[PDB]
């Protein structure tokens, strides 16, 4: 049981990290497209 | 022997008054010194 | 000097605001924000450009407006202002007094970030510290100039152990054999994210035994602004290193909770929108923690010393959490608490197997302590490991298969956890701790103590039961 | 035991704080009497010159209506606009070209800035 | 008065132009006027977050900023009332609009038509400081004191004579032109100032033996409880409200589901105050929010409730504050954070969740009010994570700042054990600070009896494996005695009937007597076992019935019963020999 | 530049039984020693620097503790070089850039160390290069990239980190110098996952 629990929490942490990275990339692309559409004037 | 705090209270009063008297000697000099530095 | 006011405020959102015509503001400067109501806040310049300068507000930005708000410069670098009279006082995380006493007179003003210590100017830590705890004193000896954090859980009593170490800390200069005069000992106590109950407990603990006379307190509450949590360790370490390297003090620095500091750092980094880390913490967390921890040590040519005992709580007892994992990569060891010993009622519940002190090899031996210190430490470690192995063997195949040596080691481990670790509130000396260690080492046969030399056997192997 | 030591320490600290505050109050009251001296026009002109030097390109200079005639000559030579302000007592303030940057030069502000630096000198003068 | 027009509408976010000079967190009226909040300033542009639905708005409509942040009205008329998350009386809203809450409706928190019996306590020419008492107004048996706002100083010029007045009447006029009314406004996000915060050296008597003895909470402390279904949390909360030390009770719903809130709203008016014949609602303030109400109200309800509690303790009383579900408030905070596109920290929660929880929980404590009188706030906030997992971040953040944790369990309620607090999981941190008070006011040996009872329960719980594997009859005499003593403890001391007339409330003296009787009987039984008496003979003694009926004895008649039972305990063993 | 690269055929005697027997490393090869904190990377690298058969030892403290550099500075002049008489410190070159020292200098530290090792190889010796921690160099790269607002690849690291690591590790090997004689460089880098 403890080994399965450790594997479960490791997998959960990995998935959460990937989700956070995807969210950060989405915010980055939104910021950069805003910067381009603002500086294009 | 619980009344030993009276000696310390008397010492505190005496040292406070001694500090006041000692610092009162150069009050005008300190005021002039700081006023000279503050002013241009 | 003169006063400059900038009123070119252009954009306020969240914790940030922009000043456009402030080219004179240096990077990292400290500024003052004043609104129409006369209230004055604090701020730091995190970015300066020709278009504008970005200022991060210390407190909340409620009440600010683009019409009447003005920004003024305080100083280019954050200076604290220190003096030898700070001893016995009580300040908050920002440095202002909170005991009601009038403000101090600064002898000098120093930057709070400090400067890196030249590795050439350092020297090896050599002298031990008697914490009054047998487990720390014998097996994980603390050396002057070391960073030795304590890893705790949620309900484990970290505060009580910290207060006990603060009360019972001594230098023991007579054991050094040189017989020199006793050097001054001071305690700098920094508190981050502390509730009212913990604050009252700490104040009562310090005032009960008179330890407040040689101590300086930096106490930052939980309801205080977030930025005050960041600056508290820097103020504490600035004061500590000033005292140590300008007045020959031996300073012990205790940090109540680094988890709160890490949470504040994560919140600030998220507000500034940096690159995230493993669990949302900023990527530069290792550098930020290093800039605090590395300030401890000893310097060639000076008699002072700085010692740090950080306290932190591992979330869910997870040693792989980013906070304890990054803390371990910097310090010279760690003291880990055990929930099993807490359930057994042992105090202090320190688990010796996962604990380690990397500087122990240099701070113990002849001249420093009794010359059997390393040998008895190894012997107790080996015996406890054998006892734990026997315990785990019993919990599978039963007690029937134990040899006489195995059951002897089992009863030795039981007596060990009942006497050596569970000291309660005793201020055990190094001599008393070594005597107890020898007393339960006599429980084993003479030929079974393979690590200990023959010189110490017979000289101290008196075969005496514990007198307590 | 340590209670008496803490009591004498706080008595000494309170005495030091009270005498320092007395010095501060005396200096503040002395500064309030500066305008009555014959050197008031000279010192206020010097302060205005310092403020204008600290703020290149200032478009205007504001001061007290009583002190406005004193700085009228300095306004002409410096070639900037001048105006009066009753609330600006014992000081002079410079306004930047854009109107967003201000440079203030007043006695009370200078005292507030330099008191922390001069506290050590005052203490070592009072107690040797 | 800053006025602007709508420039841009996108969802609940409204951009207004011409709003130069608007303060950062003022409340704005958007539209013809929906209530909003400024969250960003940029040039002449201000960003407004509208609380309600924005459908139907058009570009160019007026925007008016009230010039003040979110605030509550503090004064007479709050007791016996029900409010939403932002202090809007629901009864008058129902009267005006019917069964629905129409958007854009405006009402006053305090009734402007009711007349109160003013009674001055100040004279002309008297200096007044913030927090001083100006007068007196009766309200449902309480002495409601009109207090100076904390940031007001001056001296009295004139004072109105005693009579009938409304809350808008300027009862006291200061010499600087300031007019002081019967009420004032205070921002919900700023803690009210205090002279000093005292140490937790006095107990908060709950009236339940298990909570009062095993896991005490100090007057002004903080406690947290789980909320699992079927564990009888509601009856426990009602008993706590009925039998507490607090003079005033503040209840916050903060986003609970509709039917549970309906049950709470229909149950309290039927409760009766133990200290009198009237209903408990005459000293209770209700804040109710359903899960379909605007998120801003759900987020601000906690602050509104804690501010009301702070005001009531500033009047000099003891206040118990109960947050019904902080998990729903955390969910609302997460939603608001996601509306701002902030980076989530862990499992979607914002990085400042712990800071907000600490800021809410640290308003509790026993303090010396600005008027010099003593007051306190006790916070008992429940957490109900989805799935009951204790690793959820809100629970972890809560357990790091609370002083007590009363773990309600459904398993105990399943076997008809009430009030069903699990003693294995629960803990408290106020025992050491409260020990001197126990010695002074209960008995010199009270901590020893409490520790003995706890140790007996621990030993009973330690044997649960063997009694489950082989059964109770296979044990020795000592083991059977331990099991039966634990059973007697569970059935006669921890258990309590809330609906019983006399068993509903228990003082410290009765609990001490019961514990002493149990310990004495345990000692006598162990001595008899040592003297060769059979366990079955011990388990059939008649004094066990006297022990069992102890908790149903009246409070005033208890000492005689206790003395008789103590005599019978020693008589039953020694005389039989 | 070098004339030619040879094949490693002689062992790099680290002085430790397990490393020299079970997992040997040849002169001019590359080895990595990852592990969590407290495992003993620094002690192993110090033992390698104190007992190996390398003519010259270059030690790079890339973002690590300063006490470890102080211990070397204090102890090494007392010990003796196994290969030739005289104190050991005449065999060692130290590159110290502690944790509290500026972040951006870790990459420069690594490159300076590898360049000095290459020079001493070009003189014809057999040099051993030890990197105290390359994870700190990777973290510095990540911070610099985050200042540039570039797209991270994974865990915030720049996408070109692998190329940098490969370029750094490729500098090792046993070669024929431009002067017409044999020399080699051995690289042992620690990782802190
Ligand atoms: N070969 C060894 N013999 C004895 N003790 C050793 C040995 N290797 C390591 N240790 C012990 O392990 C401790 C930790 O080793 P070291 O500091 O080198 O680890 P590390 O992996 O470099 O750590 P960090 O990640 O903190 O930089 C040493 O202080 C020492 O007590
Ligand atoms: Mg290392």
């Amino acid at each position: 049981i403890p080994g399965i629990r450790a594997q479960i929490r490791f997998i959960q942490q990995v998935l959460e990290q990937r989700e956070r990275e995807d969210t950060f990339r989405l915010k980055r692309i939104k910021g950069k497209i805003e910067a381009r559409e603002a500086e294009e004037e | 022997t619980e009344a030993l705090l009276a000696r310390y209270r008397e010492r505190a009063e005496a040292e406070a008054k001694a500090v006041r008297e000692k610092a009162m000697a150069r009050l005008d000099e300190a005021v002039a010194l700081v006023l000279k530095e503050v002013l241009p | 000097l003169l006063k400059k006011e900038y009123t070119g405020i252009t954009y306020i959102s969240g914790p940030l605001l922009f000043v456009e015509n402030a080219k004179d503001l240096a990077y990292g400067a400290i500024v003052d924000i004043k609104d129409g109501t006369g209230r004055v806040r604090g701020g730091q310049v995190i970015e300066v450009s020709e278009e504008y300068a970005v200022i991060q507000v210390f407190e909340e930005t409620t009440g600010l407006d683009l019409a009447t708000t003005s920004v003024s410069l305080v100083e280019d670098v954050a200076r604290l202002g220190v003096s030898k009279e700070m001893l016995g006082r009580r300040f908050n995380g920002i440095g202002k007094p909170i005991d009601g006493l009038p403000p101090i007179t600064p002898e000098k003003r120093l930057p709070i970030t400090g400067l890196p210590l030249n590795p050439v100017a350092r020297r090896k830590p050599e002298q031990f510290i008697q914490t009054g705890i047998s487990t720390i004193d014998v097996m994980n000896t603390l050396v002057r100039g070391q960073k030795l954090p304590i890893f705790s859980g949620s309900g484990l009593p970290a505060n009580e152990i910290a207060a006990q170490i603060a009360r019972q800390a001594t230098v023991r200069p007579d054991l050094s054999g040189e017989g020199e005069k006793e050097e001054p000992f001071a305690v700098v106590f920094a508190a981050m994210g502390i509730t009212q109950r913990e604050l009252s407990y700490f104040i009562q603990e310090f005032e009960r035994t008179g330890a407040l006379s040689r101590s300086v307190l930096f106490l930052n509450k939980a309801d205080d602004p977030t930025i005050e949590r960041i600056l508290t360790p820097r103020m504490a370490l600035t004061v500590a290193e000033y005292l140590a390297f300008e007045h020959d003090y031996h300073v012990l620095v205790i940090l109540t909770d680094m988890t709160n500091y890490c949470e504040a750092l994560r919140e600030i980094g998220a507000a500034r929108e940096e690159i995230p880390g493993r669990r949302g913490y900023p990527g530069y967390m290792y550098t930020d923690l290093a800039t605090i921890y590395e300030r401890a040590g000893v310097v060639e040519g000076k008699k002072g010393s700085v010692t740090q005992i950080p306290i932190l709580s591992m979330p869910d007892d997870d040693r792989t959490h980013p906070i304890p994992d990054l803390t371990g990569y910097i310090t010279e060891g760690q003291i880990q608490l055990s929930r099993e010993l807490h359930r057994k009622g042992i105090y202090p519940p320190i688990d010796p197997l996962p604990s380690l002190s990397r500087l122990m090899n240099n701070g113990v031996g002849k001249g420093k302590t009794r010359e059997d210190h390393k040998q008895v430490s190894d012997q107790l470690y080996s015996a406890y490991a054998n006892g734990v192995d026997i315990r785990k063997l019993v919990a599978i195949i039963g007690e029937d298969a134990l040899t006489e040596n195995d059951r002897r080691y089992l009863q030795f481990a039981d007596a060990f956890e009942r006497f050596f670790i569970n000291q309660g509130q005793q201020n055990r000396s190094i001599e008393e701790s070594l005597q107890i260690a020898w007393a339960l080492l006599s429980m084993l046969p003479q030929g079974e103590l393979k690590r200990i030399s023959k010189d110490h056997i017979g000289k101290y192997y008196g075969q005496k039961l514990e007198e307590i | 035991e340590s209670a008496g030591e803490l009591l004498v320490a706080t008595a000494r600290t309170q005495a030091r704080g009270e005498v320092l505050e007395e010095v501060r109050r005396r200096v503040r009251e002395a500064l309030e009497a500066l305008p009555q001296k014959p050197e008031w026009p000279e010192v206020v002109r010097k302060l205005a010159l310092e403020a204008l030097e600290a703020l290149p390109g200032a478009k205007a200079l504001v001061a007290n209506p009583e002190d406005l005639p004193h700085l009228e000559a300095l306004a002409r030579e410096r070639g900037v606009e001048l105006q009066a302000e009753p609330a600006l007592r014992l000081g002079v303030r410079a306004v930047g070209a854009e109107g967003k940057t201000q440079v203030e030069n007043s006695l009370l502000a200078r005292l507030d800035r330099a008191w922390d630096a001069l506290s050590s000198k005052v203490a070592q003068a009072l107690w040797g | 008065m800053i006025q602007g027009v709508i420039q841009k509408i996108a969802g609940p976010a409204v951009i207004a132009k011409g709003m130069l000079g608007a303060r950062m967190y003022d409340i704005c009226k958007v539209g013809e006027g929906l209530v909003g909040e400024i969250i960003r300033l940029d040039g002449d542009t201000a960003f407004v977050q509208v609380y309600e639905d924005t459908s139907g708005l058009k570009v160019g409509e007026p925007v008016v900023s009230t010039g003040l942040p979110l605030a509550v009205e503090l004064g007479p008329g709050m007791l016996n009332g029900i409010y939403d998350g932002i202090q809007r009386p629901l009864e008058r809203i129902r009267e005006k609009t019917g069964i629905y809450i129409t958007r854009g409706v405006v009402v006053h928190a305090l009734d402007r038509e009711k007349k109160w019996a003013w009674t001055p306590m100040v004279k002309p020419g008297d200096e007044v400081r913030g927090g001083m008492v100006l007068g007196t107004v009766p309200e449902f048996g309480f002495t409601h004191k009109i207090l100076v706002p904390p940031d007001v100083r001056g001296r009295v010029k004139e004072v109105k004579p005693a009579g009938e007045y409304t809350v808008e009447e300027p009862v006291v006029v200061l010499e600087d032109g300031t007019e002081l009314k019967m009420y004032h406004t205070w921002p919900v996000r700023r803690a009210r100032p205090v002279q000093r915060k005292l140490d937790p050296n006095t107990p908060f008597l709950t009236g339940m033996r298990i909570l009062d003895v095993l896991f005490p909470v100090a007057m002004g402390g903080t406690a947290a409880i789980p909320g699992p279904f079927g564990a009888g949390k509601s009856v426990t909360q009602q008993s706590l409200a009925k039998w507490s030390n607090a003079d005033v009770v503040v209840y916050v719903g903060c986003g609970e589901r509709g039917n549970e809130m309906t049950d709470v709203l229909v149950e309290f008016p039927e409760l009766t105050d133990p200290k009198t014949g009237g209903p408990l609602m005459h000293r209770t303030v209700l804040i109710a929010n359903t899960s379909n109400m605007p998120v801003a109200a759900r987020e601000a309800s906690i602050y509104v409730g804690v501010t009301i509690a702070e005001y009531f303790r500033d009047q000099g009383f003891s206040v118990a504050l109960m947050a019904d579900s902080t998990s729903r408030w955390a969910e609302a905070l997460r939603e608001i954070s996601s509306r701002l596109e902030e980076m989530p920290a862990e499992e979607g929660y914002p990085p400042y969740l712990a800071a907000r929880l600490a800021a809410f929980y640290e308003r509790a404590g026993k303090v010396i009010t600005l008027g010099g009188e003593e007051g306190a706030v006790t916070i008992v906030g429940a957490v109900s994570p989805p799935g009951g997992d204790m690793s959820e971040p809100v629970t972890q953040s809560t357990l790091r700042i609370v002083g007590a944790f009363w773990r309600l369990d459904a398993s105990l309620a399943f076997r008809r054990h009430f009030p069903a607090i699990n003693w294995n999981g629960s803990y408290s941190l106020f025992t050491s600070a409260l020990d001197p008070w126990y010695r002074e006011n209960v008995a010199e040996d009270y901590p020893e009896l409490r520790d003995a009872i706890s140790e007996l329960l621990q030993r009973e719980a330690g044997l649960q494996e063997i009694v489950q594997l082989v059964g109770p009859d296979a044990l020795q005499d000592a083991e059977r005695l331990v099991i039966e003593v634990g059973r007697i403890i569970r059935e006669d001391f921890l258990q309590q009937n809330a609906y019983h007339e006399v068993d509903a409330y228990c003082s410290m003296k009765k609990a001490y007597g019961i514990m002493k009787m149990i310990l004495a009987f345990y000692k006598e039984a162990e001595a008899a076992i040592k003297r060769g008496v059979s366990i079955d003979e011990i388990l059939q003694l008649p004094v066990l019935e006297r022990i069992g009926r102890a908790r149903y004895v009246s409070e005033e008649e208890f000492p005689a019963y206790f003395e008789e039972a103590m005599k019978e305990i020693q008589g039953a063993f020694k005389a039989l020999a």
